RNA sequence: GCGUUGGAUUGUUCACCCACUAAUAGGGAACGUGAGCUGGGUUUAGACCGUCGUGAGACAGGUUAGUUUUACCCUACUGAU
RNA sequence: GUGGCCUAUCGAUCCUUUAGUCCCUCGGAAUUUGAGGCUAGAGGUGCCAGAAAAGUUACCACAGGGAUAACUGGCUUGUG
RNA sequence: GAAGACAUUGUCAGGUGGGGAGUUUGGCUGGGGCGGCACAUCUGUUAAACGAUAACGCAGAUGUCCUAAGGGGGGCUCAUG
RNA sequence: GUGAUUUCUGCCCAGUGCUCUGAAUGUCAAAGUGAAGAAAUUCAACCAAGCGCGGGUAAACGGCGGAAGGUAGCCAAAUGCCUCGUCAUCUAAUUAGUGACGCGCAUGAAUGGAUUAACGAGAUUCCCACUGUCCCUAUCUACUAUCUAGCGAAACCACAGCCAAGGGAACGGGCUUGGCAGAAUCAGCGGGGAAAGAAGACCCUGUUGAGCUUGACUCUAGUUUGACAUUGUGAAG
RNA sequence: GCCCUGAAAAUGGAUGGCGCUCAAGCGUGUUACCUAUACUCUACCGUCAGGGUUGAUAUGAUGCCCUGACGAGUAGGCAGGCGUGGAGGUCAGUGACGAAGCCUAGACCGUAAGGUCGGGUCGAACGGCCUCUAGUGCAGAUCUUGGUGGUAGUAGCAAAUAUUCAAAUGAGAACUUUGAAGACUGAAGUGGGGAAAGGUUCCACGUCAACAGCAGUUGGACGUGGGUUAGUCGAUCCUAAGA
RNA sequence: AAAUAUGUAAGAAGUCCUUGUUACUUAAUUGAACGUGGACAUUUGAAUGAAGAGCUUUUAGUGGGCCAUUUUUGGUAAGCAGAACUGGCGAUGCGGGAUGAACCGAACGUAGAGUUAAGGUGCCGGAAUACACGCUCAUCAGACACCACAAAAGGUGUUAG
RNA sequence: GUCGAAUUUGGGUAUAGGGGCGAAAGACUAAUCGAACCAUCUAGUAGCUGGUUCCUGCCGAAGUUUCCCUCAGGAUAGCAG
RNA sequence: GGAAUACUGCCAGCUGGGACUGAGGACUGCGACGUAAGUCAAGGAUGCUGGCAUAAUGGUUAUAUGCCGCCCGUCUUGAAACACGGACCAAGGAGUCUAACGUCUAUGCGAGUGUUUGGGUGUAAAACCCAUACGCGUAAUGAAAGUGAACGUAGGUUGGGGCCUCGCAAGAGGUGCACAAUCGACCGAUCCUGAUGUCUUCGGAUGGAUUUGAGUAAGAGCAUAGCUGUUGGGACCCGAAAG
RNA sequence: CUUAGUAACGGCGAGUGAAGCGGCAAAAGCUCAAAUUUGAAAUCUGGUACCUUCGGUGCCCGAGUUGUAAUUUGGAGAGGGCAACUUUGGGGCCGUUCCUUGUCUAUGUUCCUUGGAACAGGACGUCAUAGAGGGUGAGAAUCCCGUGUGGCGAGGAGUGCGGUUCUUUGUAAAGUGCCUUCGAAGAGUCGAGUUGUUUGGGAAUGCAGCUCUAAGUGGGUGGUAAAUUCCAUCUAAAGCUAAAUAUUGGCGAGAGACCGAUAGCGAACAAGUACAGUGAUGGAAAGAUGAAAAGAACUUUGAAAAGAGAGUGAAAAAGUACGUGAAAUUGUUGAAAGGGAAGGGCAUUUGAUCAGACA
């Protein structure tokens, strides 16, 4: 609101805050992003590095929906089985009952191996897995499904 | 006029853009007058249900394949397959899209059971005119929803044959790469 | 205390001669004094010459022509009720 | 011993070019030319933290400046 | 009558083009200009015995040179009298 | 372009322009042609005008020293810095005027030189006549000013209005210390109010302009040259 | 050492002035005395810091209370408050028995921004508190628009030779009308007609608030009416430069 | 070869005794570095002080300065130009220097009382025309820092040596 | 000054803004000319000048470093809340 | 030889005169004098008396007297300036809104978070209700192809609030979140090493490197709102010469 | 809505900057050219007569074979052969829907006080699917118009459909199975070079000029130029078509935490008016007596304007210079001070003036 702002208490002070001698000119200095390599260079190669100069190889019509790949933990593929069946699964670790997991089916593209799942047997369904989160499937008695 | 430790900004003012806003004002009275002109339209029109069956399809794109929607209209082969001419089709609210062809099996007997299910649960009145009054359903997809085919059941037994998921996708990936570099030694050969 | 001039040439300050005279001393007062004057000079615009510049033009070089506004107010001063 | 006994003797982005790796990309799929990237140098900015740049105005204009010259006044007195 | 597949006209290409258009025509500085560079640097001094320290301060220097004038080892000892 | 008449208009074509029925195997665009390559493409030859080379041209631009070295004339001239140049004349006395002299800072031949009767609200010097320009001021007339009746503005205005010195933004109406100081006023007056009239035209600054000029940077109308199209028909070398 | 010579500048003039001579001068010593927003003690205001106190039956634990120290300020920062237009809620708020506004060297509260009351004038709406919102507070900008001063009953109302006597009219006559007299324009006129331009200014009657930079009974003013007559005068027709 | 300035140290992250790790190092368990366990408490390793120490984020104004003492450069010099350290003015009133941005004293909430600073006590003007020893007579005496000026050279004026 | 002509002048007509017209002064083109007037783009940009509206309380600066066609301006560090 | 006095210093020795102040508000403390009861000058004034009860005190206002006081605003090292604006009065008159953001703070929910594009509904621009997506977050690192975060109680050492045990206390021991320093481990890039196996050129195990990253190592974010700050916009207000 | 301030463009500086997918609103499809009706131009303008007149019929000229109808548009489709069923067309009348309008449909002006006026205050009631708003001599649900809820009419539009009714259209037209032969599809255009312009489009995104100029198992596209080999995907050079979208103009309505006569549009008024400029253009100022003119009869002074009385009104402290009537500035009256400004601060004298307790 402006009843809060300073301007209500700057009333009756000359200057607004701006200064006598410095004042509160239009644009001293430039407009936008000028002298960025001439009198505003110091601010520039420090707190924004990089700015300048071209890197890499361009790529013309570039698809975003080419990329589309969501990574899913281990340390959350349990969060997929819904919470009213988790239980009995978790207490009930055997071959034959072992629950499926659709990653896909979730939205997610690529399974990586962060955390630490339960010794229980678990078949995953991905597109895409890291070699460390085979082997920690493997080694808890499940089997990784390969789809498309 | 660069100062502190701040992000770079790429604010689009620089042409006459306030001869350009626009102020949305009426988004209640829009919905007022979209609510009456549906209103209108369904007593107008007929008993019928404001709006055609469609089909169903799979979305293109490997972002997007994992589901399945709604679809323009039903291929000539799905029509005729469910025992009716395109022509009839569109009379009676089918909508029909002669640009679109089957090429999955499961997509055309879905479809095609769309239509098996549509022409049951509905009455087409004779041309005489007598029009006994019925109850008027005003959403056809409502009464026909469209639901994701099943993919596999909750549990399964595990069998593993000993071969690494990840070696298999590093091995079909290094052979797409080769493939053009070997089959040109062989032919020198 | 009291005086310290008259002229030829020069816009001249200065300078230089002629002459008279007791004497023709030096200076200040916003380099006294332009709503006191004058406007010859310098220093707007016109024009000419010399040297310089390819040129437009330049020259603390020469030459000619070029608008000088207002006091009835306050004070000061001069007189007057 | 990682140049000159020591204290000076020199140069960013963009672009071009060379060397190296013969590696990555040309996005419907391949082969071969070509092009584009990755790492290290060279071509130069001497106004040397690096715009590409001739005069004139006595026909003149605007924003300003007593932060700054052409009069008095003030300080100084070499010079007179 | 003349003229003739040449002029002409259309599209590109080279030259010419202050007739015209647009723009530019450094900074420091005992005012500015002219000169100088104190604008990127090095030695000594000014500098007041840590370091730092100004002026168009003082005396000078740099945009190079070297396949050895680089690296190691050995032997030797210079100017002058 | 020069600027009546009279008289006379010298030398220089190296430079910058302009021009040529001149020269040839310099430089050179697109198109076209040839070679190499699987092609994109690369390379080479040929090659218009112009430029370069050669000749002409000064009443073209301009120059005339210690390409040609200022000729005929003229001058301290409206052109000479030094300079108020030197001599003569004019005056009692002349930085003036006129006549001479000329190594002329920096005169000069149609960027015209020299001379000229007549003419000129042009610039200068002297003489006669004449006069209040002056010695040196005086007097007269009309209309103002002045006073009254009626009518009745404007500029300007921080507040205001007596001085001397002091210090002070280095020249006070106010401040400090002294001098002093008595209502209300009229006609004059130009010392002061750093009086009024205008955001200094001079000077500097600004990464503010405009007019004008030029082989400054970058372009352009026009024009010129080549190729292709318009564009067919017959013959020869 | 003190004093004197050396020692000359412009309006009149400054140990600050008067004045001072065993000083009221110069050098030195000893005491008394005078007074700063400084120092010491006390009160009060505020700020900061450290602490005490939830026990009901009496109201603010952002409350109340105890202890110590501190207080200059441009540019600038932050905090707590005052006032204005409009909005939600509330006070079953004020009011034609007088709301708002305005005037008032009358009274009271607050450090202040301000708030409250009495008296006068006036005539129809307006306020307190809890919150919301902004086109929300002026001495200046050679500020914008409007209004008003000093100057000031002042500058001035002086070109074009010049007016005077009487009567009539009228409330009123230097200026209107008539008569008489004196004068001027002096035929390239202050005379007699027109082109362009103006547009009823032409004429009569009535009339003087404003206008005629004095006056006014007069008028090119104000009000109401009247007035421009063409076969021969022009336009119309012709062609000029040109369009 | 000073004076003034200037680096480091004055303990627990310390000292000592014993012995574990390593691919480093040594002829070599030799050493180096880092550790296990044991012994020594705050007169626990000089003085004084300590409105507690440490740490982070964010943003205003400013980026024309000037003056005084001392050191110091250019210049005949300047209320001139340019540096060093500190204190000031700017941003600051109050008492004093008559008067003054910078000097002296002292820094400021509203009042009362007392005492002082610098400067003063003939009158203006609050306070001794106090006390004491001397010096000085000027026909241009003199009178208080910054400060608003005077010299070389002279006098049988007078005083002391 | 000139006054029988390169004379003076009415009306008609022609030339329009980078254009016209000029016996030529950068003169004239409706009091406007070294590029007229009118409206719009336009509230054109300004490192430059001026102004910027209530109270009390607490804290409280800088004119210095480095870089910049930087020297009347910014960035950066410092000082401050 | 024996004193006195001067000078300086000390006394928890005594005593007279004058001025300013009276904060606090039941009791509580430390002491004094007393055999005791009590008293007291001991953690801040009481006692007695007189006059008047109104303009007498006091407030306001005008004037007089003593001393003091230059015109505000602005730029500036420096303004009362012979620097600029201002003759006077009234009304108007200048940091705003928007898009995208930084820090901080409040609120909701939380490995999630955001109902309002749209649909439903309605006492109709309000309020109420809702699906699917999408945005941001939950994974980084490379130019790219690509690969992708536990040797271990998610590590060791040092310092750590709080808690636990012993102790009257002081202290000692145990456990130690956040946070700080450091040594390691893990993931990507770069430079090396190149096992079992081979479409004999593919594959890349294992072990390293004074290299490198805006990483991992029991998640913190998403949304709305506010002050302040940033950029584009007329951009705090008024102002060019031009094009 | 999102993608996205992203890919990309850019003295790679300042800056610029799309598209596919995903959710949603709205949904709708189609027809010419290219074929021999060939056992029958089967098609159409106009004129004329008549009629049931947005047209129909007969007749007569004309257009047209250098091509007017039927049939087929790539999803196809066409010429033959065979075998089967299924499905209607064009009008009147009365209703309904839509729009433009009319009319009808509650409850106090009962008492007291103030006032010029009751619409104010107090007391007692009534209606309410009506306590929105306005008017009437001051704040009115109940005095008036309206408001709320319903009823009864009048005049048109469109065939959208809900019923009834008159015509049999028609040896008509359409759809569907199998076999066989076929299957025409747009040229100075596509494409290429070059020049200019434009785009995020980069060995060149679109557009245009000039030059060259195609093919038919072909042609275009697949975001890096080229040769070679495949694949995917559409069908250009001809055409029509509602809704969701836009709207500072025009017409008709409903609203606001907007402005309140220097504000808000320039204009609340005889405002684009008065006025200025040759012209293009420029462009104001200006709202309020009272409930009702009841707008002051009459007397008197004066030449008159007017004054002094009287009168009207609740009020002339409302008199057509009119609500309220501030400041600058001015007159009169009263008090005070004043020897080259005035004003101010601290303190007290004097004069004037005033609140507080009398407990
Ligand atoms: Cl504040
Ligand atoms: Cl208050
Ligand atoms: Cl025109
Ligand atoms: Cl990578
Ligand atoms: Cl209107
Ligand atoms: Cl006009
Ligand atoms: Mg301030
Ligand atoms: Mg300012
Ligand atoms: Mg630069
Ligand atoms: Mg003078
Ligand atoms: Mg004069
Ligand atoms: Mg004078
Ligand atoms: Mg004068
Ligand atoms: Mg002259
Ligand atoms: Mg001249
Ligand atoms: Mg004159
Ligand atoms: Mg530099
Ligand atoms: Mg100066
Ligand atoms: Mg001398
Ligand atoms: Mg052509
Ligand atoms: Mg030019
Ligand atoms: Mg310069
Ligand atoms: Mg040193
Ligand atoms: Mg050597
Ligand atoms: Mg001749
Ligand atoms: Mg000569
Ligand atoms: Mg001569
Ligand atoms: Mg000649
Ligand atoms: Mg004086
Ligand atoms: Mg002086
Ligand atoms: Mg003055
Ligand atoms: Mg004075
Ligand atoms: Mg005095
Ligand atoms: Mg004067
Ligand atoms: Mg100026
Ligand atoms: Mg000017
Ligand atoms: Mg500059
Ligand atoms: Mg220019
Ligand atoms: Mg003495
Ligand atoms: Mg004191
Ligand atoms: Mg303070
Ligand atoms: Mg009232
Ligand atoms: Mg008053
Ligand atoms: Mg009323
Ligand atoms: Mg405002
Ligand atoms: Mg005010
Ligand atoms: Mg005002
Ligand atoms: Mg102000
Ligand atoms: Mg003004
Ligand atoms: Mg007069
Ligand atoms: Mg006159
Ligand atoms: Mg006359
Ligand atoms: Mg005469
Ligand atoms: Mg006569
Ligand atoms: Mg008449
Ligand atoms: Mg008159
Ligand atoms: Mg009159
Ligand atoms: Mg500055
Ligand atoms: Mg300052
Ligand atoms: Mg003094
Ligand atoms: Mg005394
Ligand atoms: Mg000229
Ligand atoms: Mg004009
Ligand atoms: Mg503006
Ligand atoms: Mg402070
Ligand atoms: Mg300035
Ligand atoms: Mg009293
Ligand atoms: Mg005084
Ligand atoms: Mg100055
Ligand atoms: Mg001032
Ligand atoms: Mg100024
Ligand atoms: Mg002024
Ligand atoms: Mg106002
Ligand atoms: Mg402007
Ligand atoms: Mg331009
Ligand atoms: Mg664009
Ligand atoms: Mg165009
Ligand atoms: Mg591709
Ligand atoms: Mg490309
Ligand atoms: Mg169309
Ligand atoms: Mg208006
Ligand atoms: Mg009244
Ligand atoms: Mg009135
Ligand atoms: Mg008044």
């Amino acid at each position: 609101p402006s009843r809060f702002t300073k301007t209500r208490k700057h009333r009756g002070h000359v200057s607004a805050g701006k200064g006598r001698i410095g004042k509160h000119r239009k644009h001293p200095g430039g407009r936008g992003m000028a002298g960025g390599q001439h009198h505003h260079r110091i601010n520039m190669d420090k707190y924004h590095p990089g700015y300048f100069g071209k890197v890499g190889m361009r790529y013309f019509h570039k698809q975003q929906a080419h990329f589309w790949k969501p990574v899913l933990n281990l340390d959350k593929l349990w969060t997929l089985i819904p919470e009213d069946k988790r239980d009995q699964y978790l207490k009930s670790a055997s071959k034959e009952t072992a629950p499926v997991i659709d990653t896909l089916a979730a939205g997610y593209g690529k399974i990586l191996g962060k955390g630490r799942i339960p010794n229980v047997p678990v078949i995953v369904k991905a597109r895409f897995v890291s070699k460390l989160a085979e082997e920690k499937i493997r080694a808890a008695g499940g089997v990784v499904e390969l789809i498309a | 006029a660069i100062s502190k430790n701040l992000p770079i900004l790429k604010n689009h003012f620089r042409k006459h853009w306030q001869e350009r806003v626009k102020v949305h004002f009426d988004q209640a009275g829009k919905k007022v007058s979209r609510r009456n002109a549906r209103a209108t339209r369904a007593a107008k029109i007929a008993p019928r249900p404001l709006d055609l069956l469609r089909p169903v399809v799979r979305a293109p794109t490997v972002k997007y394949n994992r589901k399945v929607r709604a679809g323009r209209g039903f291929t000539l082969a799905e029509v005729k397959a469910a025992g009716l001419t395109a022509a009839y089709a569109r009379t009676i609210g089918i909508a029909v899209d002669h640009r679109r062809q089957n090429r999955n099996q499961e997509i055309f007997d879905a479809n095609v059971q769309r239509l098996k299910e549509y022409q049951s649960k509905i009455i087409v009145f004779p041309r005489n005119g007598k029009a006994p009054e019925a109850e008027q359903v005003l959403s056809a997809a409502a009464t026909f929803p469209i639901a994701q085919p099943a993919t596999d059941v909750e549990a399964r037994a595990v069998q593993d044959n000993g071969e690494s998921a990840f070696r298999t996708l590093r091995l079909a990936r290094s052979e797409k790469k080769f493939r053009g570099i070997r089959e040109k030694r062989a032919r020198e050969k």
